[PDB]
């Protein structure tokens, strides 16, 4: 991992990259933030009983 | 034809010597096998879910009943690796046999005999093919007849002389604007229109585009002589 | 000729959005990498079929502005520029009679790769081959194109099959009523019968069934307590989850290997048919072949190729 | 909404783009499922609504570069996805960064897709163009005209099979 060229070198396991197109990795979309939506329950469970 | 051939073979030598990628079709076989053989070996170092890839480490560490579980994982995966290798080799085995059959077909049609198939022995009209030995494959030198230059001429479907349409026995009718000549389709060799080169069918009122001319009769001057 | 290009990710397919599941996958070595390279090769081979079949020529052959065919109507095989996508009237039916669904696959983790050669460019190849057949006869595939009148081209095509050229000029009037009426039957048959192209529909159906199965296997638990990774991770102990993750990865790995295996098999079937088509392009279309029942019943005269989705159609004129 | 987030809804954990859904689930129905049985949409347990879930992270990453002896220039190709993160251009294959768009058509060198190819040309840089289908040849056609070859050449073709 330096630039796209270096990624092609490790992909090919060689420092000589021939003319052409080569697939490197996938496209990852990370989540923006954690969202939590739960129902409203104010009652405590009778575990004491 | 001798200068064109010798000059052509000289270009094959320069092209083959200069271009090393022309045989890449053969190099792909070596690269494919090398990749499959290398991959097959690298799987031995994989754990396949086992604690370790080494068989002695597991057997020398876990108890007899516990080791069998971990050793089984290595056997299962390594067994799957062979199934993967054999599966791929069988697939590639079907590809090579297709090319080999194609080559065998070319050896009979293009090399041994002269093939009339269209563009099977290579561009142009196939004359002969010379095989050449290459690693794990064959190399075919296809000598073909390719027309070079052409010139546009005026043509007509038939000639009208005695009242019956006259047709070419071989070739086509052509004219430069003065006299009508008979010529082959592959080359231009002026020939006089004559009864020996033509045959009589129908009349002049059927053929559309028929032209009027004098069809030479070789018997006319001989009977007069 | 061509089959749908599909690229499956062995990392996401086996382990969805899971760090632990992905870590345990590393213990199986390059199996993941290999399953991706195998499918990559398929997509590459699918494009090679178009180059070895659709495009037989390096030049674009155009029709003359004044078209005199000698009493034949080729308007069905020739492209119409007024249409939004250049195609012949016959190709119009070939496109409509062969059948978002792919969007759901994209969200399921299945990448649909676009073909290197567009359908419009495929229509241009055939349009060039059709234009050359009429004007250039048999000489454009064997070398430099030679100008010949189409009326005289058939005179040579009849001599090759054993029919003396003198049959043309007398019966040419009937030869037109037969051909023009024959092309009309092709349009009526292709328009009325939608199953004639089932040969091509079988390719789409085969891929659809393979892709559907590939996705449906993810819902199966494969003997594990649950098929969802988030469930086993939010319930079982760290060592207990690894036990269940092993069962999920094992089955999902086998299901993907079975998929790649079947695709390689079908890749060998399409490449075989593509070679058969390419052979016909040279023998039946470009030139004239004397082979028996290779170009269709009867003595072969001329062949007009037609573009069809994921394939090619041949109209064989025989005597 | 309109963003990829990691959501926990009524105990359902996952990641996906959340967008308002036009599908109306019956009063007793909560979570929907698509053809693949994966969750299509959910019902918010707090404020009842139907919320669509579109999975995130689709598309690949490819590198378009000439030979090493040519130059080190690289053009990144994002497959199956438009330009989002970010010569930033869009193609039918996806977002292509690092390649200029030349309307002039050339012979295909580095194939991309959908009839688009890239090459390293003229101060030289990677360029994108529509694949050229070959020079336009207008064949002269006349009833009385014919062409007879006046010359020939003998050619030697090299073919190799394994």
């Amino acid at each position: 991992a330096l630039d796209p060229l270096s990624e092609t070198k490790c992909t090919l396991k060689s420092f000589t990259v021939e003319k052409g197109i080569y697939q490197t990795s996938n496209f990852r979309v990370q989540p923006t933030e954690s969202i939590v939506r739960f129902p409203n329950i104010t009652n405590l469970c009778p575990f004491g009983e | 034809i001798a200068n064109q051939f010798n000059s052509a073979i000289g270009k094959i030598q320069d092209s083959l010597s200069s271009t090393a990628s022309a045989l890449g079709k053969l190099q792909d076989v070596v690269n494919q096998n090398a990749q499959a053989l290398n991959t097959l070996v690298k799987q031995l170092s994989s754990n396949f879910g086992a604690i370790s890839s080494v068989l002695n480490d597991i057997l020398s560490r876990l108890d007899p009943p516990e080791a069998e579980v971990q050793i089984d994982r290595l056997i299962t995966g390594r067994l799957q690796s062979l199934q993967t290798y054999v599966t791929q080799q069988l697939i590639r085995a079907a590809e090579i046999r297709a090319s080999a059959n194609l080559a065998a077909t070319k050896m009979s049609e293009c090399v041994l005999g002269q093939s009339k198939r269209v563009d099977f022995c290579g561009k142009g009209y196939h004359l002969m093919s010379f095989p050449q030995s290459a690693p794990h494959g064959v190399v075919f030198l296809h000598v073909t007849y390719v027309p070079a230059q052409e010139k546009n001429f005026t043509t007509a479907p038939a000639i009208c002389h005695d009242g019956k349409a006259h047709f070419p026995r071989e070739g086509v009718f052509v004219s430069n604007g003065t006299h009508w000549f008979v010529t082959q389709r592959n080359f231009y060799e002026p020939q006089i229109i004559t009864t020996d080169n033509t045959f009589v069918s129908g009349n002049c009122d059927v053929v559309i585009g028929i032209v009027n001319n004098t069809v030479y009769d070789p018997l006319q001057p001989e009977l007069d002589s | 000729v061509s089959m749908t290009k599909t690229s499956v990710d062995c990392t996401m397919y086996i382990c969805g959005d899971s760090t632990e599941c992905s870590n345990l996958l590393l213990q199986y070595g390059s199996f993941c990498t290999q399953l991706n390279r195998a499918l990559t090769g398929i997509a590459v081979e699918q494009d090679k079929n178009t180059q070895e079949v659709f495009a037989q020529v390096k030049q674009i052959y155009k029709t003359p502005p004044i078209k005199d065919f000698g009493g034949f109507n080729f308007s069905q095989i020739l492209p119409d520029p007024s249409k939004p996508s250049k195609r012949s009237f016959i190709e119009d039916l070939l496109f409509n009679k062969v059948t978002d669904l792919i969007c759901a696959q994209k969200f399921n983790g299945l990448t649909v790769l676009p073909p290197l050669l567009t359908d419009e460019m495929i229509a241009q190849y055939t349009s060039a081959l059709l234009a050359g057949t009429i004007t250039s006869g048999w000489t454009f595939g064997a070398g430099a194109a030679l100008q010949i009148p189409f009326a005289m081209q058939m005179a040579y095509r009849f001599n090759g099959i054993g029919v003396t050229q003198n049959v043309l000029y007398e019966n040419q009037k009937l030869i037109a009523n037969q051909f023009n009426s024959a092309i009309g039957k092709i349009q009526d048959s292709l328009s009325s019968t939608a199953s004639a192209l089932g040969k091509l529909q079988d390719v789409v159906n085969q891929n659809a069934q393979a892709l559907n199965t590939l996705v449906k296997q993810l819902s199966s638990n494969f003997g594990a307590i649950s098929s969802v990774l988030n469930d086993i991770l939010s319930r079982l102990d760290p060592p207990e989850a690894e036990v269940q993750i092993d069962r999920l990865i094992t089955g999902r790995l086998q299901s993907l290997q079975t998929y790649v295996t079947q695709q390689l098999i079908r890749a060998a079937e399409i490449r075989a048919s593509a070679n058969l088509a390419a052979t016909k392009m040279s023998e039946c279309v470009l030139g004239q072949s004397k082979r028996v029942d290779f170009c269709g019943k009867g003595y072969h005269l001329m062949s007009f190729p037609q573009s069809a989705p994921h394939g090619v159609v041949f109209l064989h004129v025989t005597y | 909404k309109n963003k990829c987030v990691n959501f926990n809804f009524n105990g359902l954990t996952g990641t996906g783009v959340l967008t308002e859904s036009n599908k109306k689930f019956l009063p007793f129905q909560q979570f929907g499922r698509d053809i693949a049985d994966t969750t299509d949409a959910v019902r918010d347990p707090q404020t009842l609504e139907i919320l669509d879930i579109t999975p995130c992270s689709f598309g690949g990453v490819s590198v378009i570069t000439p030979g090493t002896n040519t130059s080190n220039q690289v053009a990144v190709l994002y497959q199956g996805v438009n330009c989002t993160e970010v010569n930033v251009f869009q193609t039918r294959a996806g977002c292509l960064i690092g390649a200029e768009h030349v309307n002039n058509s050339y012979e295909c060198d580095i194939p991309i897709g959908a009839g688009i190819c890239a090459s390293y040309q003229t101060s030289q840089s990677i360029i994108a163009y529509t694949m050229s289908l070959g020079a336009e040849n207008s064949v002269a056609y006349s009833n009385n005209s014919i062409a007879i070859p006046t010359n020939f050449t003998i050619s030697v073709t090299t073919e190799i099979l394994p």
